[PDB]
């Protein structure tokens, strides 16, 4: 079958962008659209976008639409996926995911394993309590995470 | 084009058809549009893909490939050495630049009969419930409504329900 | 977007139907599709077009469209089936986009020296303040803990 | 900045296909300094035509020996390859112009050299004459070097002009490299493929 | 296929015509069977015959070619000498796929062309005295027993003839 | 050919057609006449002069190449050198043969397919005013003097003018 297979997890601050991508086996041209879905945690996925073999063409959702830009080096058999002024509320799995055929479309038959994006104010800090990114333990407001 | 139908007796492109490569523009009391074709399009990507995939491989990547040192004392097997190199790069410019050469003129061929191949599938669809008039246009018979119309660009027109209740 | 129910509950060798309700703009208009998500694994393909199956999905999953309601089925529950369900589908509203339901869950049956000071409660063995959502231990037994800073 | 004193480097072209597969080496002193020659002259064999701001020197990794007081004896000094690796090996031989710098830097009448290996087996006999001065040296060094394969032993044999070596060289091979000559600059980029104009970041064919 | 036959308005082919490769199959009271065309079944074996002795014969016979030795003082010219065997090779072997891609290619577009060909020239014969009925079919207006299906076949149908005798 | 034409549906050529590659013959009460049409042949030879020249081009001219000498200790480097030399003539023989292979049939099928889009064309002016008489020739319905005839080799022929005027 197919393999997708999503670049390494990221941990961003808010503002600032992101841009993950997935690569392909075969090919490296595909006749079929490649789209990115995200899901945050205890919620349902939501399409952010994808593009078209050959035409190159591109489809935003609205949500995102202004802030995502998907392209595509087809000679290296890859898809990428630029996201900008990050919020909090970005922090989600990210996968990409294969369509049957040429157009983007509600099916989606294969997926990537799926790569994590972090959005918070913190930065990495050693524990003393008060550590950031993880190694069952809690988050404080200060998007510190502490445990015990 | 090889099957006469681009820039043949369909004299020109859509701009307006922006969904695929070959397709249909429509015009009934409803209104008008284009739609791309999606079966016959999908299979042109397949095999344009497969074509580009096809020389890609074909042309196996160069790994380390250095120079070498002569003396004064060794000029014949110097240029021996360089009617070599020389050589095998006259020889993959060839092969490179004809092989483009060759697949450009397919390419354009190969869309021209995906477009022939369209237009005589609608034509043996509608028979003589309308009207060929050229340009690649159908003209219908009978009222073609929005159904009748997406019934067409399925394969799925019903050429005896129509044959009635020509105007 | 469209509503499912948040969840639905049957014992094992039952069938079970998970309707998606949408609007004329969406289901009333495009196909549906339906995916099954396990914990910690990506979204896999049930069903498309309406009704079809990819191949390697069993015949006890089953889906179908009326009107403006889609509608998964699953017989011959089994433990292995409890996951979340999504419908989803080619949304023409404002930009055309592609929008997945809610979702529907299947259940088969020293340091004071530096001004600081921390309090610390924990629990388990169960079945300005931050709080530890309950987990889940290999006991089986709930566990979580809290601090007041 | 290549042989400072004049004279032929022997198969030197063919040294240079040697290195274009070599990835990196083992260097250490074959022949320490002062440990392998006991009685012999060693840091009295600096030069002109080799400098050093102002100063004379001489090669890093071989050794110019000369006469100890009016005696120079018979050297049968030899190493076993234990290094798993094969060893690269170089040194030299002189020539000087006139007879009487051959007693006065080796004591002896009309010398003798010797190298000896498995791929390798030839005797020198200096030549002197009067060559034209080249930095300002009339003499010649001629210098050579030999692979000595894994488990064989090198041997040298002399009685003077012979420039002993005191650095060998232990190769690791990958094949993937070479000699490039460019005049573009080095940085701190990294690529996957190299030109001697520039680096290239593609995934075109051609 | 480029002429829209094979695979295409033709939806497939007949393992029950066991005596070439375009035929008929046709159908009318007295029975129904397959027979090859051998017209057009000979003329493709001519061409394909042709092709294929064509490849044979721009391939030479590789007579006999051996390595040679070199010192370890002879190292360039050693590596020379695998320049020149490995960029031969590698070659021949481009030439040798690519050549077989390419006739494989024209080659089933040939069969296509060959099968249109034949559908058009019975078209032209029956001309309105038969219904085009899609799939390579024609359903006959009139009585077409053995004698008039075998004229068919062999390009003598007697249009004037049966004009008169429609159903 | 692959397009049916030449050798095809048309039996044969026109020794007396003097002016171009693909024309018309007609007959009518005024007289008979060849005429070569000038657009379609102009296209044909836009492209065939095109193709020898690109085949030209490709063949950059071969500069100074003089042998070499070598002793009776240098057969090694003297055999290398020969088998340089001819490894690259059998390579240019072999491009050099296989090219004007290809290209010969592409440009036997290219004409062919010319004339098929011309008879297509004059297909699509008649419609239905003309029988098509099979061997390319249409058989007017109406009186088709000779202005009428110069306006279908002009591709402006009026059917509606002589849709009324027929016999
Ligand atoms: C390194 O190379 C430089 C340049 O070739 C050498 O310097 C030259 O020596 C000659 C000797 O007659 C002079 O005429 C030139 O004027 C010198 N050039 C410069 C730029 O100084 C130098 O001797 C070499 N050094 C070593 C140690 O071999
Ligand atoms: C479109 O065609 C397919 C067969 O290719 C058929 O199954 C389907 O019902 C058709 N759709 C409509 C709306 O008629
Ligand atoms: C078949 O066709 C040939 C001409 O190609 C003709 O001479 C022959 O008489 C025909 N056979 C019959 C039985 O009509
Ligand atoms: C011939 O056709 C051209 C258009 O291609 C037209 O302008 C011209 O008037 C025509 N000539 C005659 C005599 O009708
Ligand atoms: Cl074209
Ligand atoms: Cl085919
Ligand atoms: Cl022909």
């Amino acid at each position: 079958e197919v393999q997708l297979v999503e670049s390494g997890a990221e941990v961003k601050k808010p503002g600032s962008s992101v841009k993950v991508s997935c690569k392909a086996s075969g090919g490296p041209f595909r006749s079929y659209a490649i789209s990115w879905v995200r899901q945050a945690p205890g919620q349902g996925p939501e399409w952010m976008g994808g593009i078209i073999p050959i035409f190159g063409t591109t489809k935003y959702a609205p949500k995102f639409q202004g802030r995502v830009t998907i392209t595509a080096d087809d000679f290296a058999g890859t898809v990428y996926m630029e996201l900008s002024s990050l919020r909090s509320e970005d922090t989600a799995m990210y996968y990409c995911a294969k369509h049957m055929g040429y157009q983007v479309r509600e099916t989606m038959d294969v997926w990537g394993k799926g790569t994590t994006v972090t959005v918070s104010s913190a930065s990495t800090k050693g524990p003393s309590k008060d550590y950031f990114p993880e190694p069952p333990a809690v988050l404080q407001s200060s998007g510190l995470y502490s445990l015990s | 084009g090889l099957f006469g139908a681009i820039a043949g007796f369909i004299e020109g492109g859509w701009t307006g058809m922006i969904d695929g490569w070959y397709g249909y523009h429509h015009q009934n009391e409803q209104g008008s549009g284009y739609a791309a074709d999606l079966k016959s399009t999908q299979n042109a990507i397949d095999g344009i893909t497969n074509k580009v995939n096809s020389v890609i491989e074909k042309m196996n990547t160069q790994f380390t490939a250095v120079g070498k040192e002569f003396s004064h004392l060794e000029r014949r097997i110097e240029n021996l050495n360089k009617k070599v190199d020389d050589g095998f790069i006259d020889i993959w410019t060839y092969n490179a630049e004809l092989l483009v050469l060759l697949e450009n003129e397919r390419t354009l061929d190969y869309h021209d009969s995906n477009v022939k191949t369209l237009y005589e599938k609608v034509r043996s669809q509608l028979k003589n419930n309308a009207k060929e008039i050229g340009n690649g246009c159908f003209e219908f018979y009978h009222k073609c409504d929005d159904t009748c119309m997406e019934s067409v660009k399925n394969g799925t027109y019903d050429y005896p329900k129509y044959s009635e209740e020509a105007k | 977007v469209l509503t499912q129910p948040p969840s639905v509950s049957a014992a094992p060798g039952q069938k079970v139907t998970i309707s998606c309700s949408g609007s004329s703009s969406n289901i009333g208009n495009d196909y549906v599709s339906w995916y099954q998500q396990l914990p910690g694994t990506a979204p896999k393909l049930l069903i498309y077009d309406n009704n079809k199956r990819p191949s390697g999905i069993p015949d006890r999953f089953s889906g179908s469209k009326s009107g403006t309601s889609a509608t998964l089925g699953i017989t011959g529950l089994q433990t292995g089936d409890e996951a979340n369900y999504y419908c989803a589908t080619w949304d023409r509203r404002p930009t055309a986009y592609v929008v997945f339901g809610g979702g529907t869950k299947l259940t088969v049956l020293e340091e004071l020296q530096a001004n600081k000071a921390t309090l610390v409660c924990l629990i388990s063995d169960f079945y300005g303040v931050e709080t530890t959502t309950p987990s889940k231990q290999s006991n089986n037994k709930y566990a979580a803990s809290s601090y007041l800073s | 900045n290549g042989t400072c004193y004049p004279g032929d480097f022997i198969n030197y072209e063919e040294l240079r296909e040697q290195l274009s597969s070599v990835s990196s080496f083992e260097k250490f002193e074959i022949f320490p300094k002062t440990s392998s020659w006991p009685n012999h002259e060693t840091n009295k064999g600096v030069t002109a035509a080799c400098p050093h701001a102002g100063t004379n020197s001489f090669y890093k990794n071989l050794i110019w020996l000369v006469k100890k007081e009016n005696s120079y004896p018979k050297i049968n000094i030899s190493y076993t390859n234990n290094r798993g690796k094969e060893v690269l090996v170089l040194w030299a031989i002189h020539h000087p112009p006139t007879s009487t710098d051959q007693q006065s830097l080796y004591q002896n009448a009309n010398s003798y050299v010797f190298v000896g290996s498995s791929r390798y087996s030839r005797k020198f006999e200096p030549e002197i004459a009067t060559r034209p001065k080249v930095r300002g040296q009339a003499g010649r060094m001629n210098y050579y070097w030999t692979l000595v394969e894994p488990g064989d032993k090198i041997t040298f044999e002399a009685t003077g002009n012979l420039v002993v070596p005191r650095y060998a060289f232990a190769l690791k091979r990958n094949s993937g490299s070479g000699i490039i000559i460019s005049e573009t600059p080095v940085h701190d980029c990294d690529t996957t493929c190299q030109t001697p104009n520039g680096a290239i970041n593609t995934s075109l064919p051609f």
